[PDB]
């Protein structure tokens, strides 16, 4: 039934905010926190994201984290800053200067205690807690650092719930910062081992969607951000609205996760324009629409889910989702049959008349990891920049201990990928 | 007296449960209040519906059913719909978070913390059996809630009601509307473990169902309550010797007795006629003899088998409506010429036949015609051993890297769990070839 | 004959009841074991986390160290 | 074989 939302950091609490801001307006949900909407379908499941305050107000199950607070004043002073509610707030000073260490170890131990206790009284509300849902990026240092550390808090206490994150991959396209590759393979290190599901999104696709399709002359993180909002609401439709696939956190991953590791995620939408239904269904296993770095074609699917909303033909959606696993055959593993499902939703997105999101956990997802372990070993082959680690009190071999694991991870990801029947 | 309690357990087993309900009431003029006009004999009664129905002193006629699922979505909709007034709330029982497609926590995690209180309100049905004949159990093979708790429920139910009867109508999965990946694991699990605990178990293939709507009653892409609404048909037909009687009426304990010549070998397949649109059926009537023929098209199965490249070991017909035995006995006579159906060597070759003189009728706003007379063939066939293979090739594809088994593990079970109930389903499949050899 | 009609009415309760008792006791052991596999998984899973709690402080107690000099 | 007083 209920999900807790934590956003956490610079980037983790802008991509939080725009999420809460469209699927308010999904929800006929407006900054107060009022209803205004025509359909019953908006408050069919309004609670799974949503407590009902008193005076019918809808407020975010949503807590706010960050160790400056710089990116935090931001959203209160946005658009929906009242919405939230105001002791959610969780910020601390001190900072992290884009530190892993600070954020997991160091400077964010201090906090971690005090966000867990707005946590639990979140958690002890909920009639029935599915679990978490996590924003933050994994260049950073409070998002990837502190974000990792509470995940592990987290689990330790509610261990039968899932643990679900919205991971925003780094890239030297977007960010200059030297010490990203090492704050990513440091975290994806925590990942692997303590979230049940991962989406990843990846800042070289947003970038390259924004400047290569979107004609972006200067994309700016607000442009980024349109698209990681599209999805997030893409990839949650079937959470929010009444419908039968993949209605819960629980059910998606059982659906998804065919081995524990192997639970990062490839999501897509269409359209990408910011329009026919055998049109949506190709852009959306189309390269260029993913919103990972990857070509899908450079490696087979373990399992799809394709979500399609708006109003239009079911038939044709099952007959072009047939036509598209027909077709391209070869990229899907044999030895896990119909493991690509269908949602239908008739509530179209907020402009679009219909759109398609789309869900994959492909062995290419393998490409992403070797970009960010290429770009974190050359840094690492000379022990550089390892002072800021080890000042705050780390170890070098918890790099290498991140580093072989990381490695695993492909490893076994090739593994399924070179699999056969019989 | 011969009292039977449903039982509808999960999604699939609750909605189809609505659509049999809705339908028996038509069947009986029952109002969704309970009321029936017809029945004289106030706050009790010995008719033939009442092995279905108990009365109370307002004149109210209620099902002797139970309706559990792990998550209240869909019971809910029952406690809100249109026959809400029909049954009493202790008859709808929810729990709060469902099994995630996942038979452990049907069996296990979650079906633990409610068996006990299903348990007690079954029991509480039972009191009210003068001679209780015993259970029909709806349920999907794919589900969670369907899968592990209906296996839970009747290995208790076989401990607290020993050996009274225990029928399935279990929902065989398909692609066009499975819900999870892992739906080839839950369906060997359950039938392994259900195998020595039912006594009879009608297999119905989505697959099949989803086609025929298609075919027969040209609906673009079938919704559950297309599928429910025919389903439901077919139950009716199943349970009409049953809850109707007269002199042409065989009970259907009577068509068990010819369908189960092992107790493992107790899965026949269903076959209905006429399924036809009330387009299609005006200014075409159907007779005794043209929907006894339908019942060996393959097209017409509720499972996707075929019975020519197998042996049969049974035939019965349950015809309903407006059927005479002149008419019936010449239709058998043209098929038994105008087919070859070889059975097995150790049986006969006669067919069981019933006749339900009450029609069958449709529930409004229904796709299908009403007709003046149908009839569902129960027939006991080696070809129905293809279901299993199809499920158990499925089940070897992701068992051989072990996909998916680790969700599984976690809320407790083991691999040698699997092992287990996959080696049952192969010696399942060995039998069912075993009966098919000829004698020496 | 006297003597069969009564072995064989006792023979389908003895059966009858024997497969009440075996079904009884086949459930009641794999609930058990259930039990026991599943507290087990969860024991491990939350032995992990504790022992990165004790890890992180061995880095808080290991920087303790490099700023006091 | 259909056969009732
Ligand atoms: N014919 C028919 N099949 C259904 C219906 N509802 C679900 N199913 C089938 O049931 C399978 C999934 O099992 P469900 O019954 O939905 O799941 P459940 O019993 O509620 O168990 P959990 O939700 O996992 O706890 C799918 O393969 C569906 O095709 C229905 O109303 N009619
Ligand atoms: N898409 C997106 N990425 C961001 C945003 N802000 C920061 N990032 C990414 O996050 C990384 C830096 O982490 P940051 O969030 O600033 O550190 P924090 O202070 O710990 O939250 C860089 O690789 C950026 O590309 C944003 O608003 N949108
Ligand atoms: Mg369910
Ligand atoms: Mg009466």
């Amino acid at each position: 039934r209920e999900i807790v939302h934590i956003q956490a950091g610079q980037c983790g609490n802008q991509i939080g905010a725009k999420f809460w801001e469209v699927i308010s307006d999904e929800h006929g949900i407006d900054p107060t926190g009022s209803y205004h909407g025509d359909s019953d379908l908006q408050l069919e499941r309004i609670n799974v994201y949503y407590n009902e305050a008193t005076g019918n107000k809808y407020v975010p199950r949503a807590i706010l984290v960050d160790l400056e607070p710089g990116t935090m004043d931001s959203v209160r002073s946005g658009p929906f800053g009242q919405i939230f509610r105001p002791d959610n707030f969780v910020f601390g000073q001190s900072g992290a200067g884009n530190n892993w260490a600070k954020g997991h170890y160091t400077e964010g131990a201090e906090l971690v205690d005090s966000v867990l206790d707005v946590v639990r009284k979140e958690s002890e509300s909920c009639d029935c807690l599915q679990g978490f849902q996590l924003t933050h990026s994994l260049g950073g240092g409070t998002g990837s650092g502190m974000g990792t550390l509470l995940i592990s808090k987290i689990r330790e206490e509610y261990p039968d719930r899932i643990m679900n994150t919205f991971s925003v991959m780094p890239s030297p396209k977007v960010s200059d910062t030297v010490v990203e590759p090492y704050n990513a393979t440091l975290s994806v290190h925590q990942l692997v081992e303590n979230t049940d599901e991962t989406y990843c999104i990846d800042n070289e696709a947003l970038y390259d969607i924004c400047f290569r399709t979107l004609k972006l002359t200067t994309p700016t993180y607000g442009d980024l951000n349109h698209l990681v909002s599209a999805t997030m609401s893409g990839v949650t439709t079937c959470l929010r609205f009444p419908g039968q696939l993949n209605a819960d956190l629980r059910k998606l991953a059982v659906n998804m996760v065919p081995f524990p590791r192997l639970h990062f995620f490839m999501p897509g939408f269409a359209p990408l324009t910011s329009l026919t239904v055998p049109e949506l269904t190709q852009q959306m296993f189309d390269s260029k629409n993913m919103m990972a770095a990857c070509d899908p074609r450079h490696g087979r699917y373990l399992t799809v889910a394709a979500i399609f909303r708006g109003r239009m033909s079911m038939k044709e959606v099952d007959e072009q989702m047939l036509n598209v696993q027909n077709k391209n055959s070869s990229y899907f593993v044999e030895w896990i049959p119909n493991n690509v499902k269908t949602a239908v939703c008739d509530i179209p997105p907020r402009g679009l008349k219909m759109s398609a999101t789309f869900i994959g956990n492909s062995t290419a997802i393998q490409e992403l990891f070797k970009r960010i372990s290429e770009q974190f070993t050359a840094m690492f082959r000379r022990k550089a920049f390892l002072h800021w680690y080890t000042g705050e009190g780390m170890d070098e071999m918890e790099f290498t201990e991140a580093e072989s694991n990381m490695n695993d991870l492909v490893s076994e990801y090739q593994q399924y990928q070179d699999a056969t029947a019989d | 007296m011969r009292e039977c309690i449903s039982i509808h357990v999960g999604q699939a087993g609750v909605q189809i449960g609505n659509a049999c309900w809705e339908l028996y009431c038509l069947e009986h003029g029952i109002q969704p209040d309970g009321q029936m006009p017809s029945d004289k004999t106030i706050g009790g009664g010995d008719d033939s519906f009442n092995t279905f129905f108990s009365e109370t002193g307002a004149g109210k006629h209620v099902p002797r059913a139970v309706f559990v699922d792990l998550e209240p979505t869909v019971i809910d909709e029952v406690r809100t719909g249109t026959y809400r007034q029909l049954f009493h709330p202790e008859q709808l029982i929810t729990g709060k978070e469902d099994a995630a497609n996942n038979y452990a926590r049907g069996h296990y995690t979650i079906g633990k913390e409610i068996i006990d209180l299903v348990l007690d309100r079954i029991r509480k049905l039972a009191d009210q059996c003068t001679g209780l004949q015993g259970f029909l159990v709806f349920h999907s093979f794919g589900g969670g809630t369907g899968s592990g708790f209906t296996s839970l429920l009747m290995e208790r139910l076989s401990v607290d009601y020993g050996k009274k009867s225990k029928l399935e109508f279990s929902i065989y999965p398909a692609p066009q509307v499975s819900t999870a990946v892992v739906e080839p694991y839950n369906s060997i699990l359950t039938t392994h473990t259900t195998l020595e605990h039912s006594d009879c178990a009608f297999m119905v293939d989505n697959e099949a169902i989803y086609d025929i709507c298609r075919r027969n009653l040209d609906i673009e892409r079938p919704t559950y309550t297309n599928l429910n609404r025919l389903i439901s048909q077919i139950v009716s037909s199943i349970t009409a010797s049953l809850r109707f009687d007269g002199a042409l009426n065989v009970d259907l304990t009577e068509f068990q007795t010819n369908l189960v010549p092992y107790p493992r070998i107790h899965f026949p397949l269903a076959t209905y006629a006429p399924v036809i649109s009330a387009e299609k059926a005006y200014h075409e009537q159907l007779s005794v003899a043209e929907i006894t023929n339908a019942c060996f098209e393959p097209a017409n199965q509720m499972v996707k088998c075929d019975p020519r490249h197998g042996k049969y070991m049974a035939c019965c017909l349950l015809y309903r409506g407006d059927v005479v035995p002149k008419d019936v006995n010449a239709a058998i006579a043209t098929i038994k010429t105008k087919r070859s159906i070889q059975f097995v060597d150790w049986c006969p070759t006669g067919f069981k036949v019933g006749i339900n003189y009450q029609p069958p009728t449709v529930v409004p706003g229904g796709d299908l015609a009403k007709v003046q007379r149908a009839v569902c063939m129960l027939s006991n066939t080696t070809a129905i051993a293809e279901a299993w293979a199809r499920l158990d090739h499925k089940f070897d594809l992701m068992y051989a890297k072990r996909a998916f088994v680790h969700w599984y593990v976690g809320e407790g079970m083991e691999e040698g769990e699997f092992s287990e109930a996959r080696e049952d389903m192969a010696a399942l499949e060995k039998d069912y070839e075993e009966v098919g050899v000829d004698s020496v | 004959k006297r003597e069969h009609e009564r072995e064989v009415i006792q023979k389908a309760i003895e059966e009858n009841n024997n497969f009440i008792k075996m079904a009884k006791e086949k459930l009641a052991q794999k609930m058990e074991s259930n039990k026991e596999n599943r507290e087990a998984h969860l024991a491990a899973m939350l032995e992990r986390l504790q022992e990165k709690d004790k890890h992180a402080e061995e880095v808080r107690k290991n920087k303790e160290l490099k700023e006091e000099a | 074989x259909v056969x009732x007083x």
